[PDB]
RNA sequence: GCAUCGGUUCUGGCGGGGGGAUAAAGGCCCAGGGAAUGUGGCUCCUCCGGGAGUGUUAUAGCCCUGGGUGUAAUACCCUCG
RNA sequence: GCCAGAACGCGACGAUACUACCCGCACGUUGUAGACGUAUAAGAAUAGGCUCCGGCCUCGUAUCCUAGCAGGCGAUUCCUCCGCCGGCCUCGAAGUGGCCGUCGGUAAUUCGCGUAUUGCAAUUUAGACACGCGCGGGAUCAAAUCCUUUGCAGACGACUUAG
């Protein structure tokens, strides 16, 4: 959907035997903080022996892109569920923000592998700092020196209500 | 001299009734306005008056042509079609006929 | 949109079903349609697929009597287009029959309908829809391998009407020479201030 | 369940509609393909059937069993008095088929052909082509020669109108028969000139056909009133002890 | 062995190429992301032509014949503005055929009814002298 | 995965002329003229240098890019054919029944036709007519040779394949009956 | 038919206030550090367009950290008319 | 090739008495799936085109026409545009257009008289296709069926013939 980054911090309920328990923090991509908390409890239930009934939320914040007007390459590590078994991948994307890469990855996996939102875990998102550390060839092609290309055979836009044009259109824009 | 025409109205067509997929309601009609594409442009003709004129057989009070009067109610869809309400529902045989849209309640 | 008395559509380069949907909507709205050069339409996909589709159509016939009730397989390109349009209209009612009465289809350009302006529907043109590299066929060719007999008659006749149109083009081109030279000579000589007065108004 | 023993069907579905012919005179449906390299010639004739008889001849077929030996064969004789040409017609090609646009007649018509246009000739006034005949000898037939020029200009195939002289046969009938015969020749101008030169003149069968030539015959078969399936199609008869 | 080939040639999309957005705005390309999206901006003194900095899809843009020479890739707004003013992009665009037709079009949607009557009478006044010259030339042939 | 730019080049010798219009190639040189129509492929032609022709595809798929080398080699073959021509050689192979051929001259038109008699001792007289522009000779250099020559590789090769395909043995073991006519050599007329 | 009102409802525009990293960016200015799809120079080859190498701002510019202009503007959410 | 021929698919020709037909205008009982500027003819390509050979092309958001009692009466002005007829050429896919001539009308500029009262809106009764009538001019003076007969036909109708 339309995502944005959050950070959420949780904690086990303090008790007389263990005052001042530990604090856990995660980064979650979610449309809103209502499902951000739900994903926090979902991921934490797989790492520690804490539930929502016996825990509490300390803080929830929103992380915004530092330089949303600069083009950069990203790399994503993830696991998912197939129709039989589980697998790990590593893909790359090229754009201006961290959030849109997660949006593109969700749509890409949903198209190429028929993987829904229910069965994808995000392991790590990293910004590729250099240019010689780009691996995949569909991103290698976009960083060649002096890139330029034409746009042949592009249909002009015509109002959908104006039927019965009076001359043959052209595709030489 | 002065061969020009005499027109002070906008021409429209009578499309159909208001309906679901299997039920129709003759209470309101749908009219396609000339030259209107979007619903923002269709806002100009809200509240105007429309007329439907047709030919009869007998002469009653010096004429053989009758008229049915109505007015535009609200826009319909995203393509500029509009809804209308008349004193009597249209004869349901005029699906494709033409009506006259005046400009009486101006501005 | 606009309301004309009748509109003539040139069929060359139009997808069959996409043109038929627009036509079927206009007929029910109240417009009058005339389709010309029905032998130059196009169908998406490779030709053999269309031939197999037609053979599957041809195998259907009433069992107990083939002279009544059975699907009659018309063999002309205009009749194929007519069948396509007829499938998108409630032709079993009086309203549908009246709508169908507003349609005319021909092969080539008959004499009533030449010397006229021929419109084009841009929502069905092939060059704006299909991928370059894909495959398509021609309805005229499809009718040839199903039993249409008058392919060569129209082909020869169209060369005649196109030769007449070449001379009409020559006359139109010459006429432009006098109108352009007259405008250039006249505009300079006379008008002192109507020129810039029109220019400020955009003319 | 399936049929026990297989057998071919009775009759043929090609000649399926088994109704009386629409018209008494036989109808020709197709003509030989035109070739503009032979001289102009007619391609049809019409006559009356007399009977059959027997001939004797010797055979020339190398490798056969009856080679160079006498054989007996049956033949049929057709009466063929000369026919008379009356006019000609021209056709044009349209995206809907062939169609005729003009026709021209001769100046004088016989009473045999004039009988064909009437159902009660005895009590009529016999005014068939009276007003048409005055088109000759009026401005030297400018109107008549105008359509002939039209045919020379617009037509692609030309046929000729001919009729029989039934009065030279022992038949009681007095009404003649009329038909068209297509002309196959070099060019349309040659066709029309040759056809026009034959007005109200007789043509003999020896100019059309010649010996040992392979021809076709068209006619209407002998009629029977109303018959059952056994004779109409040829099905097996049922056993002797069948009821009803 | 002279060889003559007459084949089409489009306009190249480089850095420094200025586009024309749908709502009459001009923007200069500074970075290419994909074959469908680019990064562009235009600093213009005229408020009608100015556009902010951001990404524009290539399906909503048109390629104008103007190209800014030697524009460094990924330059900031200050450097692009400096090259925009040094090259005089705004002055160059005014005399193109697209701008002139657009202006003659814009003047047409803003016409009072009285001005419509006035332009009708002026057109008839010019047409009267137009037909005299057409008849004179046609008669001479 | 769509490739942004794929390009190839063809050099042209200083002997012939080439002109292209609406993706229709015309090549004419010292030995004649050839025509080819390539309207079914989306390719962009250009003149790279004084004697180099360039052709390229933008935003093509793997399948679309595949045809680029085919187009390049077809036009190069046209250049070769118009400057050096082509020449094929074929041999007759029989065990017992000699096979006799008769390449009679032009039959009132440019096409040649070759008549084949006594194949595996058969009395059929079998006739094949070749496409125009192909010249057939019975070799005199040495015994039992047939020479095919011409300007276009497609026509020369197709006529040779017609000859190869017309001599077939039926209802027999073809590993034992090696009778037939086969092609044996391909090359150019010059050198 | 029009003007002035009452009830229900649809649909436009304008003036403000609050919150978050007291938005994030961004413009101008100050201080420090880097690199390449290496700017200007220099070397070589190619005259046939140009290509290859060296090397950190010069006759283009970019990236990272801190500070001022700042209680900057704008986006999003909420709210008074 | 061959068989049937839509009984609501089409073309050519012959003769047409009863004003049945044709021409001219005169109204209008009467009909219509629905006029209100019912205005616009190159062909061809879409990874290329048009041309006035100078140039032009995303766009019909175009071009033509468009004032006056539903459009009067005169004048100063101006040789444009529009219409009915007549004569020569042309047009055959379901036959159309051009040229010339007579006549009638005509703001491109600028003026003089008349408009009221339908009373503060009520379709602006206005177009072209058929069809029924009334006049006054031209031309024309026909067939089919029943009946008797025939047997190339036949349950009866129907069919091939003769009077
Ligand atoms: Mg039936
Ligand atoms: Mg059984
Ligand atoms: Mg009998
Ligand atoms: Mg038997
Ligand atoms: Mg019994
Ligand atoms: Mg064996
Ligand atoms: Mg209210
Ligand atoms: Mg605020
Ligand atoms: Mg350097
Ligand atoms: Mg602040
Ligand atoms: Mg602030
Ligand atoms: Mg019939
Ligand atoms: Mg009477
Ligand atoms: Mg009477
Ligand atoms: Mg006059």
């Amino acid at each position: 959907g339309r995502l944005q980054e959050y950070q959420v911090i949780g904690r086990h309920l303090p008790t007389e035997a263990n005052p001042n328990p530990a604090l856990y923090r995660m980064r979650i991509f979610a449309p809103n903080e209502v499902v951000a908390k739900s994903r926090f409890w979902y991921f934490l239930r797989g790492l520690k022996k804490v539930k929502k009934a016996t825990g509490e939320i300390v803080s929830v914040n929103v992380i915004s892109e530092k330089h949303p007007l600069k083009v950069k390459n990203f790399g994503i590590w993830l696991r998912y569920d197939s129709r039989s078994g589980t697998h790990n991948m590593y893909k790359e994307y090229r754009e201006t923000s961290r959030v849109a890469a997660v949006e593109a990855m969700y749509a890409d996996m949903a198209a190429r592998h028929r993987a829904r939102f229910r069965s994808i875990h995000i392991l790590k998102v990293v910004e590729l700092e250099k240019t010689e550390d780009v691996k995949r060839p569909y991103i290698k092609q976009l960083v060649a020196k002096n890139l330029s290309f034409p746009l042949p055979h592009r249909v002009p836009k015509i109002s959908t209500k104006k039927i019965f044009s009076a001359k043959r259109p052209s595709t030489f824009s | 001299p002065s061969e020009a025409g005499h027109r002070l109205y906008v021409k429209g067509r009578h499309l159909s009734y208001q309906r679901g997929r299997r039920n129709t309601h003759p209470k309101t009609s749908l009219i396609k306005i000339e030259g209107v594409d979007d619903t923002a442009a269709a806002n100009f003709y809200l509240g105007k008056r429309v007329a439907y004129v047709y030919r009869a057989q007998k002469e009653v009070r010096g004429t053989k042509i009758r008229v049915i009067w109505g007015k535009i109610t609200r826009p319909h869809g995203n393509s500029g079609v509009v809804r209308a309400k008349f004193t009597h529902p249209l004869p349901a045989r005029s699906f494709g006929a033409s009506v006259r849209i005046m400009l009486y309640p101006s501005s | 949109s606009s309301f004309e008395s009748v509109v003539v559509i040139d069929g060359k380069g139009h997808l069959l079903g996409r043109l038929a949907s627009i036509v079927a909507k206009q007929l029910l709205s109240g417009q009058k349609i005339v389709v010309v050069r029905c032998e130059a339409l196009n169908i998406s996909g490779e030709f053999f697929r269309a031939k197999l589709k037609y053979h599957a159509y041809l195998r259907k016939m009433t069992r107990y009597n083939p002279t009544r009730g059975g699907p009659f397989h018309f063999r002309a390109p205009s009749r194929i287009f007519y069948k396509a349009v007829r499938g998108m209209i409630p032709h079993k009612t009086a309203r549908g029959a009246a709508a169908l009465e507003r349609l005319k289809v021909f092969e080539g350009v008959p004499p009533p309908y030449d010397k006229k302006k021929k419109m084009v529907v841009p929502q069905a043109l092939r060059v704006l829809r299909l991928q370059p590299g894909r495959k398509y066929c021609t309805v005229g060719r499809l009718s040839h391998e199903v039993g249409w007999k008058y392919q060569d008659v129209v082909a020869r006749l169209e060369e005649r009407r196109k030769a007449k149109g070449a001379a009409y083009y020559e006359r139109k081109k010459l006429a432009a020479r006098q109108l352009s030279e007259a405008k250039k000579a006249a505009a300079a000589k006379v008008d002192p201030k109507v020129s810039e007065a029109l220019a400020a108004y955009g003319y | 369940s399936h049929r026990k023993y297989e057998a071919p069907r009775h009759g043929s579905l090609a000649f399926l509609p088994r109704k009386r012919a629409a018209r008494h005179r036989g109808r020709v449906k197709s003509f030989p393909k035109d070739d503009p390299k032979k001289p102009v010639h007619l391609t049809a004739a019409m006559g009356y059937k007399a009977g059959m008889t027997t001939i004797v001849r010797d055979l020339d077929r190398p490798g056969a069993k009856a080679h160079k030996k006498e054989v007996v064969e049956a033949v049929t004789i057709i009466d063929c008095p000369p026919m008379v040409v009356v006019g000609l017609v021209g056709y044009i090609e349209t995206p809907r088929g062939l169609r005729s646009l003009t026709t021209v007649w001769a100046e004088h018509l016989s009473d045999e052909v004039k009988r064909r246009f009437y159902k009660n000739w005895y009590k009529s006034k016999k005014k068939a082509f009276t007003k048409y005949a005055k088109k000759y000898a009026e401005n030297n037939g400018a109107s008549i020669t105008r359509e002939l020029e039209r045919i020379k200009k617009y037509c692609t195939v030309v046929r000729v109108l001919a009729h029989t002289q039934i009065r030279k046969t022992p038949l009681k009938q007095k009404k003649a028969h009329l038909m068209e015969i297509q002309i196959n020749g070099g060019s349309v101008a040659d066709k029309v000139e040759f056809g026009r030169s034959l007005f109200e003149k007789p043509v003999t069968i020896d100019t059309i056909f010649e010996k040992d030539e392979m021809i076709d015959v068209i006619a209407v078969t002998k009629g029977h009133g109303f018959v059952g399936v056994t004779a109409r199609w040829g099905t097996k008869k049922l056993p002797r002890k069948t009821h009803k | 062995a002279e060889i003559n080939v007459e084949a089409t040639s489009w306009r190249r999309v480089e850095v420094g190429r200025v586009l024309k957005l749908e709502n009459g705005s001009l923007a200069a390309i500074v970075e290419i992301i994909d074959h469908k999206r680019v990064l562009a901006d235009g600093p213009s003194s005229d408020p009608k032509l100015a556009t902010p900095r951001g990404i524009v899809p290539l399906s909503r843009a048109l390629l104008t014949p103007i190209v800014i020479p030697k524009l460094p890739r990924g330059a900031r707004t200050g450097a692009v503005k400096k090259a925009w003013e040094a090259y005089g992009v705004d002055a160059k665009w005014k005399e193109t055929n697209w701008a002139k037709k657009q202006l003659q079009q814009e003047r047409r949607q803003s016409l009072t009814d009285f001005d419509r009557f006035k332009v009708m009478r002026l057109k008839k006044q010019r047409r009267f002298e137009e037909r005299k010259a057409l008849a004179k030339i046609k008669a001479a042939a | 995965m769509r490739y942004i730019h794929s390009e190839e080049t063809i050099p042209v010798p200083e002997n012939l002329k080439v002109s292209i219009k609406s993706r229709l190639v015309t090549v004419e040189g010292p030995r004649g003229k050839l025509q080819k129509d390539l309207s079914h492929i989306a390719v962009n032609f250009s003149v790279v240098k004084k004697g180099v022709i360039g052709l390229e595809i933008h935003h093509g798929s793997r399948k679309d890019v595949a045809a680029l080398r085919t187009v390049r080699t077809i036009i190069n073959n046209m250049i070769i054919g118009v400057t050096k021509g082509f020449k094929y050689k074929m041999r007759y192979v029989y065990a017992h029944f000699p096979i006799n051929v008769n390449v009679e001259k032009n039959a009132e038109t440019g096409c040649y036709e070759v008549e084949i008699r006594n194949f595996i001792g058969e009395k059929i007289v079998r006739k094949v007519v070749m496409a125009p522009g192909v010249e057939v000779e019975i070799s005199k250099a040495q015994k039992d040779e047939l020479i095919l020559s011409g300007n276009s590789l497609e026509a020369v090769s197709q006529s040779a394949a017609d000859i190869q395909q017309i001599c077939k043995v039926r209802n027999k073991d073809i590993r034992k009956f090696l009778d037939g006519i086969y092609v044996s050599e391909k090359g150019n007329i010059v050198e």
